[PDB]
């Protein structure tokens, strides 16, 4: 089988699927929805011509003459195996296309074994004889225009997609945009959808290492396709809401505990530009007490020792006296 | 893949139901064994 | 039937760009490789894929494969680029697997001027006639470009039978030199009265003669 | 869109988050039934007239700025939390801050590891109060007055 | 550091057989596939065949099947391309070239090459003809001193002068292909005319494969 | 859309197995911590 590496594509994958010539288009490890918007490292194209009945053998986990002794696919195959009928073109008849039936062992996945070695199924060690019990392993396709269903010629091109092998230059179109840093954006940096802010990475990477797989198997390292710089992927800033309430018959005053984020980061870590105008009073406070589990915004710090009414994290309590955010006495 | 994987899903929920109710019964005979430690700690080795 | 076709030569100025291509029908469906062979040593690979380069060779050399062409680009041409280049498209070739090589491109740098040839002709000495043998030697070693035509005439007869000529080779200061030898028995050395070594370079000719004592 | 798929099941993760919330409030209840038995805190006394019973490792130290004791300086230093918290991976990490951490991708996990409501200096304050109750109180300090 | 070491040069008769070798060390030789590429002087590089050393499977070019006997031995890690029934067109340099571990098979390491000579000429010891300036247009009118060597078939002839102590102005041209098969070199010098009678000149010619050395002093 | 409904549904059941395991563990922590509340009340605040 012929092998081609394809490196630079900016054009789309829309011609893959979406045509009636492509009759069989089962994609195992990827969806056809992902074809239009993806970005990958390497593209390999494998091409051969088979019969119609052995179309089902070219799959993960399938067996036969072709899948054992001619062409092997792995079980975790990411890509699309394509089959289409070619009855007019290859069948004139013509017997020039061959296949391998006899081999000593089954083939490894994506491994090519070209040989004209006589298979030893007989007692004698005969060499170079095309006769009885010296089996020549190559047999010919008997293609005629009188072929039945499953015995007509079919043409196959197999596309495989790879990760963490090459600098990513093979990926489809979006809106023409330039890079910004130090702000929270939907980055598509080598074309993957996600939200994060990237800095320059201090890691030294070999040039086959393009992406990264962490302990949760997400992308944590990435390299630019134009400049050969290295950057890491983390998402934007986090925080939480824990509301201080008395009973609703008493008062409608509240305060917010923020659970562990420093108070200069908490206007930035919340989406305060798109927030409700009530809550940004409760995000930037005049009396803000930083403690171990963050800081409480929307109440007043007093020093005086009161017994606890509302049990609140990191040694603070609240009481209705206005609501005071006091270090609790014990 | 589809039918054997649906069998592994059903047998995995059957095995998870078996080990979930056996973890709850492991908590019940574990509470009965903590009870069978405290009983005979002051039932046999002591007097309640 | 697939055979790789390459042009014979291309000449560029130093510091400029060079366009060397190896392109045929449906070469974009196959892989292209490129190699460098200097004169008299082992070949070195300089381009690994359609565009990817190996280590050692810098970003001066680049290429691309699209359609019916695969063109190597050489940027900021220096003196060291003058070598032989071959494209190595692998093909199935009717299920007989072949490693097809190209015809070869010879890339030459410019910047060296033309010098006129000076001729040195040598008579056969008396010590070689003591060994009963004669040799008329004409050495030309003072011109930079091309190959000159050496002719011999002896007593209104153009002598061709007996002329042995070494191929011209690069000397130490990278300039061409050619050597021609004529073998003769010593009794015809004194029989014929006139001899000539005539050298033609770019239309003009330089001719000198020798006297047989 | 995942969150809309999760709200198609409705009240799983309401009860799952309420169950872990009840576990966290239950650990606050465990922390208050263990340590917060009394509301009569005796503060840390000058070390005098203890009869020779050397309590220097279990009272809090004056030298170190936190209220953790030298026996607690053994126990808080050998138990590795593997950098589990809120601020360590979420607070400073608007961008790439402290990569190749001991635990990774908690940003895609969202493990809000809350600090305890009684902190370790205030657990040290309650246990020092329970200490000074045991030094110069009987069992009478848990019975109100 | 992957290196490929070939054997010494070959001198042969037509119809004989070669034993061209290519030794490799420092890497696992059996996993990696070896090609042989020939190159005549004045011609492009020509693929001859491909060889897998561990399995022993050999594929050959469509013109060269049967004649070519590419073999191997992992006992001493040496390959052997033994071509048989030598003919006059088979004079070239032979390169052992390894394809890559990755697929599509770029050639990544080569050998330095060894040269085979196919001719029917016999071996013969060298004869020495000197030339010295003794007259006008051989002396005076811009002409040199020399020593001419012929009647030798193998390539290595070592020339140094005046007991091997003269270096200045020495030119050693490559040997011309004479039609009888016996090659010839001409060595010249540039010397001062006043030093012709005061300094003696000796032409030393050494040739190891025929073991014949003819040397004598050169004077006008 | 029905494809990643089932593909995300394969990822959904990991958390309930976790909080069931952590809730039997939290019942064990609650048993040892009511045991610890009993140990402060009857070993520190009293004598058992």
């Amino acid at each position: 089988w012929n092998r081609k590496r394809i490196s630079n594509c900016v054009a789309d994958y829309s011609v893959l699927y979406n045509s009636a010539s492509f009759s069989t288009f089962k994609c195992y490890g990827v969806s056809p929805t992902k074809l239009n918007d993806l970005c990958f490292t390497n593209v390999y194209a494998d091409s051969f011509v088979i019969r119609g009945d052995e179309v089902r053998q070219i799959a993960p986990g399938q067996t036969g003459k072709i899948a054992d002794y001619n062409y092997k696919l792995p079980d975790d195959f990411t890509g699309c195996v394509i089959a289409w009928n070619s009855n007019n073109l290859d069948s004139k008849g013509n017997y020039n296309y061959l296949y391998r039936l006899f081999r000593k062992s089954n083939l490894k996945p994506f491994e090519r074994d070209i040989s004209t070695e006589i298979y030893q199924a007989g007692s004698t060690p005969c060499n170079g004889v095309e006769g009885f019990n010296c089996y020549f392993p190559l047999q010919s396709y008997g293609f005629q225009p009188t072929n039945g269903v499953g015995y007509q010629p079919y043409r196959v091109v197999v596309l495989s997609f790879e990760l963490l092998h090459a600098p990513a230059t093979v990926c489809g179109p979006k809106k023409s945009t330039n890079l910004v840093k130090n702000k929270c954006v939907n980055f598509n940096f080598n074309g993957l959808t996600g939200t994060g802010v990237l800095t320059e990475s201090n890691k030294k990477f070999l040039p086959f290492q393009q992406f990264g797989r962490d302990i949760a198997d997400t992308t944590d390292a990435v390299r630019d396709p134009q400049t050969l710089e290295i950057l890491d992927i983390t998402p934007c800033s986090f925080g939480g809401v824990s509301v201080i309430t008395p009973g609703t018959n008493t008062s409608n005053q509240v305060a917010v505990l923020y659970q562990g984020v420093n108070c200069t980061e908490v206007p930035v870590a919340i989406h305060a530009d798109q927030l409700t105008p009530t809550w940004r009073v409760y995000s930037t406070g005049s009396n803000v007490f930083q403690t171990r589990a963050g800081c409480l915004i929307g109440a007043e710090h007093v020093n005086n020792s009161y017994e606890c009414d509302i049990p609140i994290g990191a040694g603070i309590c609240a009481s209705y006296q206005s609501i005071i955010a006091y270090t609790m006495s014990l | 893949e589809v039918q054997i994987d649906r069998l592994i899903t059903g047998r995995l929920q059957s095995l998870q139901t078996y080990v979930t109710q056996q973890l709850i019964r492991a908590a019940e005979i574990r509470a009965s064994a903590n009870l069978a430690a405290t009983k005979m700690s002051e039932c046999v080795l002591g007097q309640s | 039937s697939y055979v790789l076709t390459q042009p014979p030569s291309v000449a560029v100025a130093p510091g400029q760009t060079a366009r060397i291509r190896c392109g045929e029908n449906d070469i974009g469906s196959k892989n292209v490789h490129w190699y460098q062979q200097k004169s008299g040593q082992a070949p070195v690979l300089v381009v690994y894929d359609d565009s990817d380069r190996p280590s050692g060779i810098p970003e001066r050399f680049s290429g691309s494969n699209s359609g019916n062409t695969a063109t190597l680009t050489i940027s900021r041409v220096e003196a060291g680029d003058e070598a032989d280049y071959y494209c190595q498209v692998w093909d199935s070739t009717g299920d007989h697997p072949d490693v097809v090589f190209g015809g070869g491109t010879k890339l030459t740098v410019l910047g060296q001027p033309k010098a006129a040839p000076s001729v040195t002709l040598f008579p056969p000495s008396s010590e070689e006639l003591q060994a009963n043998k004669a040799t008329l030697v004409c050495l030309i070693s003072d011109f930079y470009p091309g190959a000159v035509t050496v002719a011999w005439k002896a007593d209104s007869s153009p002598v061709k039978a007996g002329v042995e000529t070494t191929t011209p080779s690069k000397q130490s200061n990278n300039k061409y030199a050619a050597s021609s030898y004529l073998s003769l028995t010593p009794e015809q050395w004194k029989s014929h009265r006139s001899y000539s070594c005539q050298v033609t370079h770019e239309g003009s000719t330089v001719e000198k003669t020798v006297a047989p004592t | 869109e995942c969150s809309n798929l999760l709200l198609q099941y409705g009240s799983f993760c309401t009860q799952l988050n309420r169950a872990l919330t009840g576990i966290a409030v239950e650990q606050d209840k465990n922390t208050q039934e263990v340590f917060a038995q009394v509301k009569q805190i005796y503060k840390t006394p000058p070390i005098k007239d203890f009869g020779g019973f050397n309590f220097s490792q279990i009272l809090p130290d004056p030298s170190k700025p936190s209220k953790r004791s030298p026996i607690e300086d053994l126990l808080f230093n050998k138990v590795t939390l593997a950098d589990a918290g809120f601020i360590k991976q979420y607070g400073d990490c608007l961008g790439d801050i402290a990569a190749r951490d001991l635990i990774c991708a908690q940003k895609f996990n969202g493990l809000t590891v809350l600090p305890p409501l009684l902190t370790d200096e205030m657990i040290a304050q309650y246990t020092s109060a329970l200490l000074a109750g045991t030094i110069c109180s009987g069992w009478t300090f848990g019975a109100g007055p | 550091q992957v290196q490929l070491v070939q054997s010494g040069a070959e001198v042969k008769k037509p119809g004989a057989s070669v034993k061209v070798s290519c030794k490799a060390s420092g890497y696992t030789f059996s996993s990696y596939d070896i090609n042989w590429v020939r190159q005549a002087p004045g011609q492009g590089l020509e693929w001859m065949g491909w060889m897998s050393p561990n399995s022993g499977n050999t594929g050959y070019a469509q013109k060269f099947q049967g004649r070519v006997t590419m073999t191997r031995s992992t006992s001493m890690s040496t390959a052997y391309m033994e071509l048989s029934s030598l003919r006059s067109e088979d004079t070239a340099v032979y390169f052992c070239a390894r394809m890559s571990s990755s697929l599509t098979n770029y050639l990544d390491y080569w050998g330095q090459g060894t040269l085979v000579t196919v001719s029917s000429a016999s071996t013969k010891g060298p004869s020495v003809f000197p030339l010295a300036p003794s007259s006008k247009s051989t002396s005076g009118g811009t002409a040199a001193l020399g020593c001419l060597v012929k009647d030798y078939f193998p390539e290595p002839v070592t020339v140094s002068w005046n007991s091997g102590a003269l270096t200045s102005g020495v030119h050693t041209f490559p040997a011309v292909l004479q039609s009888s098969g016996l090659y010839s070199l001409s060595s010249v010098v540039t010397v001062p005319s006043s030093s012709l009678g005061t300094q003696t000149y000796i032409c030393n010619v050494n040739h190891k494969p025929s073991n014949t050395k003819v040397d004598k002093k050169v004077e006008p």
